[PDB]
């Protein structure tokens, strides 16, 4: 709550429990290779519920 | 010398590791090839002198 | 066929074999396993 953003992307999507793990910067798995795949330098959260 | 990474050759290292994992070793890398350069040129300054 | 085998050795006597001569693309390796860990550490899996 002290930070100030340009701009915020907000992606959602109902993946498995496993590809919740699978996202993650620099990753792999069949959704993070044709599905999904997270820029290398990202800076965010990824939020799982 | 590795100088503390996987190999101490740079094209073999780029195409066995991909970025968001290779950038540290060639990071290692780059450290160790600079401090030998400054130590190079700071010998090669003396000398010069 | 060291992938779907049906009496994987206990650790104890951890069963090794040894792979050559041959064309490998770990496709077959990726679709045969449901993954739960990937840890490679002295090559990444995907330009492998
Ligand atoms: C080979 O893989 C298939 C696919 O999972 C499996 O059903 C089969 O049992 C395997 N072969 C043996 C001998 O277990």
């Amino acid at each position: 709550n002290d930070l100030c953003f340009t701009n915020v992307y907000a992606d959602s999507f109902v993946i498995k429990g496993n590809e919740v793990s699978q996202i993650a910067p620099g990753q792999t798995g069949n959704i993070a290779d044709y599905n999904y795949k997270l820029p290398d330098d990202f800076t965010g959260c990824v939020i799982a519920w | 010398s590795k100088f503390g990474a996987i190999s101490s050759v740079l094209n073999d290292i780029l195409s066995r590791l991909d970025p968001p994992e290779a950038e540290v070793q060639i990071d290692r890398l780059i450290t160790g090839r600079l401090q030998s350069l400054q130590t190079y040129v700071t010998q090669q300054l003396i000398r010069a002198a | 066929e060291v992938f779907n085998a049906t009496r994987f050795a206990s650790v104890y006597a951890w069963n090794r074999k040894r792979i050559s001569n041959c064309v490998a693309d770990y496709s077959v390796l990726y679709n045969f396993a449901p993954f739960f860990a990937f840890k490679c550490y002295g090559v990444s899996p995907t330009k492998l």
